[PDB]
């Protein structure tokens, strides 16, 4: 007879992605609380204060949303799967995109639209641009549930032995509607970064930025052609393991290296270096 | 059963068809502008009637639309698999000839100038771009003569009760058949063009190459991977969405400045200006 599958608490290919999830959060955390400890240093500062540890948070949800992938699925775990890890990462994404555009505005544009605009990118007009990223991407995601909302499927042929039941996307072209908002973002701000000449004697965002988001499609791009390939048992772990190297992708690029400029470097950490 | 091509009455092909329409309007914008300043160094840098020259197959190549609509024939299938494609590649050689121009003559020159000079003499670029305009020919007839110019028929993988129509056996393999030459022409040019962004040597135009070339490298990875998995219907019109934007991120993303500084920088464009760039 016939016996159940999917993946299992305690099976390997989720165990070594839970380590990975702990690695990733525990950085994320560590840098938080180093962001914390020199909050108002010129180096958080100049990573606009407290947009540094929002991002940072946005991240380590982001990160535990993998939790909903494996175990026995639900119709709640179905439908809460994209939308509880793709909201968290707009909300992320948006910062560094603020970041990116400080960054264009003051090497690629006339002083006088420099002076005029950068005053709209700080305060309470950057929280209204992550808001607003926010409330789009939720709009998507509230269409997703409505015309392509996933449903349990339980699928008694396509194993030898046992029942497959796993949650079914209905196809992969209406999976792009959640992704669309944060790949949108994230060619922006590289677009915005990649190709700035560095000032002597001062820090340089442009690279951190331009690397994270060089790691973030590398790593979307993979992504489609294993959930393709990859056997229809173990689709939740691709799905699991992109979201966690993305994370680990962005993490280890943009955050990590001023953690490490924190600890290592704090003579660096000057107004006339960051400011 | 019933036969699926391309019409006029769908919303995604009067989109694509809105788009390209958009596309050579203002590439025909861009090429009188350049002609009434045709005496004036912004245009005289761009090396003159070679513009002119790959303006004009970009004009023609935006005509593509109307006769990849329809039902085909062996003329669109030569259409189709040949003659437009061809013209896309031929500007791109051109466009990665001036990034090595660019960057690395000066540099070739002062280190390497007994073997660079046979580059510089005789005709160097035009047998650069005619070396790559006669392999990606050869290559296509090759391709298109084996695998036919007959259209050719499959059944849907959904939905079986419709056969789709194209000009292109096994389309992921021809897909990439055509475009593995211009991807290295692309990671070529970039890769001079990268190394020149800090250059103003022809009005900066290293960093537009950068700008195009990376509209090109993400548009074609998008078309690769989406063809990596996914087989319906819309293959046969996404190709062609990809076609015209990557007509466009040459046409404005590497044009479009050049116009731009003409007509709302013409200070720029005064000799005494050009003097301190050249």
């Amino acid at each position: 007879p016939r016996r159940p599958k999917f993946l299992a608490w305690g099976e390997p290919v989720v165990l070594s992605l839970l380590l990975l999830l702990c690695l990733v959060l525990g950085l994320a955390l560590a840098a938080l609380g180093l962001s914390v400890h020199h909050w108002d240093s010129p180096l958080v500062q100049a990573s606009g204060g407290s947009q540094f540890c929002f991002g940072l948070i946005c991240l380590g949800l982001f990160c535990l949303s993998v939790l909903l992938f494996p175990g026995r699925p639900s119709s709640a775990s179905c439908l809460a799967q994209q939308p509880m890890a793709h909201l968290p990462l707009t909300g992320c994404l948006s910062t560094l995109f603020l970041q990116a555009a400080e960054t264009f505005v003051e090497s690629e544009l006339p002083l006088s639209w420099a002076n005029w605009l950068c005053s709209y990118l700080r305060g309470l007009w950057a929280w209204l641009v992550v808001l607003l990223a926010t409330f789009v991407e939720a709009a998507l995601c509230a269409w997703y549930l409505i015309a392509f909302p996933p449903e349990v499927v339980t699928d008694w042929s396509v194993l030898p032995t046992e029942v497959l039941e796993h949650c079914h996307v209905r196809s992969w072209v209406s999976l792009g509607l959640v992704h669309i908002t944060n790949a949108m973002l994230a060619f922006l701000c590289f677009l915005g970064t990649f190709l700035v000449q560095s000032q002597p004697g001062r820090y340089n965002r442009a690279r951190g930025l331009t690397f994270a988001m060089l790691a973030y499609f590398i790593t979307w791009v993979s992504f489609v052609p294993l959930l393709a390939n990859v056997q229809v048992a173990y689709q939740p772990a691709v799905q699991m393991g992109a979201i966690l190297v993305c994370a680990l992708g962005i993490l280890v690029t943009f955050h990590l290296p001023k953690c490490y400029v924190l600890l290592w470097l704090p003579k660096l950490n000057t107004q006339e270096f960051f400011l | 059963r019933q036969l699926v091509f391309l019409e006029w009455h769908e919303a995604p092909t009067i989109a694509v068809a809105l788009l390209a329409a958009l596309g050579f309007l203002s590439t025909l914008a861009i090429l009188v502008i350049f002609w009434r300043h045709f005496q004036t160094p912004i245009v005289r840098s761009a090396g003159g009637p070679m513009c002119f020259l790959m303006l004009t197959l970009l004009l023609v190549a935006y005509m593509v639309v109307p006769v990849y609509v329809g039902p085909p024939k062996v003329s669109t299938c030569l259409c189709r698999q040949a003659l437009f494609p061809l013209c896309f590649t031929i500007c791109i050689s051109c466009i990665a000839v001036r990034s090595f121009q660019i960057v690395c003559a000066f540099k070739m020159a002062s280190r390497f100038p007994r073997a660079y000079s046979y580059w510089v003499r005789y005709q160097g670029p035009y047998v650069s771009m005619a070396f790559i305009t006669v392999l990606k020919m050869v290559i296509v007839v090759i391709g298109m003569l084996a695998t036919g110019l007959s259209p050719t028929t499959r059944t849907d993988p959904d939905d079986p009760k419709i056969t789709i129509v194209s000009c292109n056996p096994n389309y992921r393999n021809s897909l990439l058949f055509n475009t593995s030459l211009d991807l290295l022409l692309s990671v070529v040019g970039f890769s001079f063009a990268y190394m020149g962004k800090e250059l103003p040597t022809n009005y900066n135009e290293a960093k537009f190459i950068t700008l195009s070339m990376t509209f090109y490298f993400t548009s074609s990875v998008s078309l690769c991977t989406f063809m990596s998995a996914y087989s319906g219907v819309l293959v046969t019109i996404v190709d062609l969405l990809v076609t015209v934007l990557n007509l466009l991120a040459i046409s404005l993303g590497y044009f479009g400045p050049k116009c731009y500084m003409i007509l709302f920088y013409p200070e720029r464009n005064t000799p005494a200006y050009f003097n301190s760039m050249i």
